[PDB]
């Protein structure tokens, strides 16, 4: 891996830095590195494989060093150099892609492909030079059993959940009490809904709880909350849970009350928010808490009393929400986000060369299976594409 | 002036260097060029720069 990324950022900073025109001084290093990689690779075979419609591809490496001969680069360089890199482009795209399509259930952090799994050998490792992208600094600490973490923009945390629970539930469905959700990447939309706006409620007051178990824990989080979920403020035709019928939401937003946030990491309170709205900080947690209470407006004017009756039928259906929503995270195991490609790398990869489904990822590399059922297995091999993905990203 | 083991083509080349290298209005980047230039013989190949 580390070879491999060492081999990417080598032709990345070559076509960058050997350019027309640049100082002799601008690449001495650079050149004694790309030399370096050369005198390494010349002489050597690989192959990368023939796994589902990717073709097989032989590479061979002969290739001259560069000199250093002008104090001003010229184009006769530039092109002999351009030349090499185009070649090497070309094979370490070849081997990501390679690796990116494979999978294994026991080893899912090793090396599964011919080409990189001899690229770990000892003879290649002189090639390895500045390791400094966040990805394969975190695979270097986390090789080394080191605390580090990955920073996610908008992380993709929770599983796509659009259900409800009914708490009271009738087979005519026009007296129901319970809770809604949409659980989509970094957001949470729930709302707790009652019919008869808690007019038999032990002090006019129903409570609503709604529980997420992060698959991983989230550390250094920003999280925006605001007190409606606009997602379930307008009528709806909702299926029963066994689909037999459908039953009618009506409703009619009231603001929440005694809002509380609970942060949890091990069943501990790491952080409370209690009617706390906009920004707010989890320092570490793997469990969100949203307790929330409807309770009926002790006066109301005319009309406010005239949509709450005190017995059925229930037009109008009393709802309180909350919107949770992750802008930022870190995180010690990798995911996708709003910000970075890697997934959907991975997942153009896979699709357009027919790679067959796998013992260890859903078919489709479908994310909500893939963190719904986030195994060590499953983390352990996301990871190892993830990183090969961002190195073929430096180049392609 | 070569700091490794460098020749030139030719005997003239090499006292304009050395003048050059002397100079005190040269500026420091042909300079540091004039000690790091460098020949390279390709044996196998049978070539020489
Ligand atoms: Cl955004
Ligand atoms: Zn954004
Ligand atoms: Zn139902």
């Amino acid at each position: 891996m580390d070879v491999l990324y060492s081999l990417s950022k080598t032709l990345k900073d070559a076509r960058d830095k050997i350019v027309e025109g640049t100082l002799y001084s601008n690449v001495s290093d650079l050149i004694q590195q790309f030399n370096q990689m050369i005198i390494t690779m010349n002489g050597n075979e690989f192959q990368t494989g023939g796994i589902g419609n990717l073709p097989i591809r032989n590479w061979n490496f002969d290739f001259g060093l560069l000199g250093t001969t002008l104090l001003n680069l010229d184009a006769n360089y530039v092109e002999t150099a351009r030349n090499t890199i185009d070649y090497f482009v070309d094979f370490v795209d070849n081997v990501c892609m390679d690796e990116m399509v494979r999978e294994s259930q026991r080893n899912g952090i090793a090396p599964q492909s011919d080409s990189l799994r001899k690229l770990s050998g000892i003879k290649f490792k002189r090639i390895n030079f500045d390791n400094s992208s966040e990805y394969i600094e975190n695979w270097n600490l986390q090789n080394r059993r080191q605390r580090t973490g990955f920073t996610f923009h908008k992380p993709n945390i929770f599983p796509y959940s659009a259900s409800f629970t009914l708490n009271r539930s009738q087979p005519a469905h026009d007296n129901l009490m319970g809770t809604m959700w949409l659980n989509a990447g970094s957001e949470i939309q729930v709302a707790g809904f009652d019919y008869s706006c808690a007019i038999n409620a032990p002090a006019n007051i129903q409570q609503f709880e709604h529980i997420v178990q992060l698959r991983r824990v989230l550390t250094t989080a920003t999280i925006t909350l605001l007190p409606d979920a606009e997602r379930f403020s307008f009528p709806r035709v909702i299926n029963s849970a066994d689909g037999a019928t459908t039953w009618y939401f009506n409703p009619v937003i009231l603001r929440p009350n005694n809002v509380e946030v609970e942060f949890l990491l091990n069943g501990q309170i790491i952080n409370t928010y209690q009617a706390r709205f906009g920004t707010i900080i989890a320092r570490n947690f793997d469990t969100i808490r949203l307790s929330f209470q409807l309770m009926r407006p002790p006066n109301m004017t005319p009309a406010v009393a005239a949509l709450f009756p005190n017995a059925q039928p229930f037009e109008h259906h009393a709802t309180v929400g909350l919107t949770l929503r992750i802008e930022s995270a870190v995180c010690e195991s990798v995911l996708a986000d709003a910000s970075k490609t890697m997934l959907a790398n991975v997942t153009s990869v896979r699709q357009e060369y027919a790679i067959p489904v796998g013992p260890v990822f859903p078919p489709g590399m479908n994310w909500t299976d893939l963190i719904t059922n986030y195994s060590p297995s499953r983390e352990d091999n996301l990871q190892r594409v993830f990183t090969v993905a961002s190195i073929r990203s430096m180049l392609v | 002036n070569s700091r490794d083991a460098g020749k030139v083509v030719d005997s003239e080349t090499a006292a304009i260097c050395d003048a050059i290298f002397q100079d005190e209005e040269t500026e420091g980047v042909v300079r540091r060029f004039i000690a790091e230039m460098r020949q390279r013989v390709q044996a196998d190949r049978n070539v020489v720069n």
